[PDB]
């Protein structure tokens, strides 16, 4: 039902709409996206035709404002904005929609992907990771880096993931340096799921944002990130039955969604091996472990 | 990074550094049951940590009653090297505390890294070397102070005796690993070398004989000759 216009399209880009991607043509009469469904987040992203450097796109939930694109011609990219005049707003999607501007998210009626790609993910946790208050989407890119990249520059373009880091006096307790090492449980649950993200439903949800960061942008530290809290639950003896059972679906999905030719880069070889076949929960992801050893066994 | 062949010379400059050696800290002598099956039985070990540059080694005994219900034991014995390494670096005084910790075997980084986190500007590495610290159970004096141990204690020696009076750091360490490497290659040959001729002493605060300069080069000769014999013997050629 939601709808994000777009100004024009002046140059040729490949736009992205959560899983779904198009080509547009350099001045193709182009003004948009519709039948956006309501109750998720979405990420619309943008690669240039003429520069692939250039991938970058807007997360945001079309319950939260009235979004747009419009090209800037100084700083080169589709920028989201926000109409605040609510009918002037209403006026334009309904004038593009009549002339048939607009492609449709071409959602089947049978297929949650993007619904379990997002189920824990939030505007309000995503607007905390991606820090610009004065905007309720938030911009994302191929090269911005994270917290944890940036300590070992500019910290206002930086993804705030939560820092994880197993050699850390944050992961170790004075006195249980073995313990805690080999058993990461203490770090889960003390100091991630009761300290920090305060439940397991935000700790998925910025799981989920990682993996999504990593796959549609590329973003190398996203991919960090994604992996060291599947390996942190992974390298826990102790993880309550529902989380386990949680992340099993969670992983399906990422990994049923991955683009084959991309699992190279996108896959990191000892935390898979490590996690399905070494680690504490090496039984617990049943569905996990069948998808990728049908879709990726050169990587295992 | 990892201490090799081309950095040799950084073990003897001013920089305070250990090497720890925990190839003697869980030691067994393995045995059949009345059933025959195989059982182990423990025996006192130690972990070996030396100054290279003064000489100094820090001999912790490992008392078997370490091992005591505990599994996974040659897992834990890094980990108990690791948290005794970090119990000496926090009783050394600030100014005797190492700059830098080489471990003669890669299994021992994480553990001691996880147990020196407080000290984060101390530089935990590995090396390329073979070092022979495995052998310093052939030294007498040392073996018969961890066999007699009836509880955790820790034993101060000198590695060197007095060599540092008439050579420097780097021909005491050449001395110490040739001699080390020749007890581990043949250990009965190598004391032969060592002992044979009477007249030349163990003093009683030392380890070693008090062989006069002439005479340390012949035993370094012997020592070379019977890597060389041992090395013959070995592949034939
Ligand atoms: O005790 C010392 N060294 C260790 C001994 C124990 C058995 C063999 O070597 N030296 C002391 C003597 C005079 C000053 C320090």
């Amino acid at each position: 039902m939601n709808t994000v216009p777009f100004t024009s399209a002046p140059i040729e880009v490949t736009i992205g709409i959560d899983q779904y991607s198009f080509n547009v043509k350099e001045n193709q009469p182009f003004h948009g996206i519709k039948d956006i469904p309501i109750g998720h987040v979405h990420v619309i992203h943008f690669q240039h035709a003429d520069n692939s450097s250039m991938r970058y796109g807007y997360w945001f939930d079309c319950r939260m404002g009235n979004f747009y694109i419009q090209y800037d011609p100084k700083d080169g990219l589709y920028k989201m904005m926000e109409e605040r005049d609510g009918a002037k707003f209403e006026n334009i999607v309904h004038n593009f929609k009549e002339r048939q501007m607009m492609v449709s998210y071409p959602k089947i009626d049978e297929d949650d992907t993007w619904y379990n790609l997002t189920e824990f993910v939030q505007m309000d946790k995503i607007r905390k990771i991606v820090r610009k208050d004065e905007n309720q989407f938030s911009y994302v890119d191929s090269s911005m880096t994270t917290v944890q990249e940036n300590e070992l520059s500019d910290p206002a373009h930086s993804l705030n993931y939560t820092v994880i880091n197993f050699k850390s006096r944050e992961a170790i307790r004075p006195g249980h340096e073995m313990e805690d090492f080999l058993d990461k449980s203490y770090y889960l649950n003390t100091v991630m799921l009761q300290g920090i993200f305060k439940n397991s439903s935000n700790y998925f949800g910025e799981l989920q944002f990682a993996f999504l960061n990593a796959m549609f942008f590329g973003n190398y530290g996203s991919s960090l990130q994604w992996h060291a809290m599947i390996e942190l639950i992974c390298s826990s003896a102790t993880v309550p039955k529902h989380m386990l059972d949680k992340l099993d679906e969670i992983l399906y999905y990422q990994i049923k969604t991955l683009p084959e030719q991309y699992s190279d880069i996108l896959l990191n070889e000892r935390v898979w091996n490590i996690c399905l076949y070494s680690s504490f929960q090496k039984n617990s992801l049943h569905n996990t472990e069948k998808i990728m050893e049908n879709k990726y066994p050169e990587l295992l | 990074g990892a201490m090799n062949s081309s950095n040799y010379a950084e073990l003897f400059n001013n920089d305070i550094k250990l090497f720890v050696d925990d190839t003697n800290v869980y030691r067994v002598t393995v045995h059949k049951t009345f059933e025959g099956n195989v059982a182990t039985k423990a025996i006192n070990g130690c972990i070996f940590t030396l100054n290279p540059k003064t000489g100094h080694l820090f001999l912790k005994i490992i008392h078997t009653s370490v091992w005591a219900g505990q599994k996974r034991l040659s897992q834990l014995a890094k980990w108990k090297t690791a948290e005794e390494v970090s119990a000496l670096v926090r009783s050394l005084p600030k100014e005797e505390q190492p700059k830098q910790i080489i471990v003669t075997r890669k299994a021992m980084l994480d553990p001691l890294e996880v147990h020196m986190l407080d000290f984060p500007n101390i530089a935990i590495r590995p090396t390329e070397l073979r070092l022979p610290f495995s052998a310093a159970m052939s030294i007498d004096k040392l073996s018969d102070v961890v066999m007699k141990a009836t509880e955790p204690q820790m034993v101060l020696f000198n590695i060197y005796d007095d060599w540092l009076d008439r050579i420097s750091s780097y021909t005491a360490f050449s001395r110490l690993t040739l001699l080390l490497r020749a007890l581990k290659t043949n250990e009965e040959s190598a004391k032969m070398i060592l002992l044979s001729d009477p007249t030349i002493t163990i003093k009683s605060y030392h380890l070693w004989p008090s062989f006069t300069d002439e005479q340390w080069i012949t035993i370094e000769s012997q020592m070379r000759d019977l890597i060389l014999t041992e090395y013959g013997r070995k592949y034939n050629v």
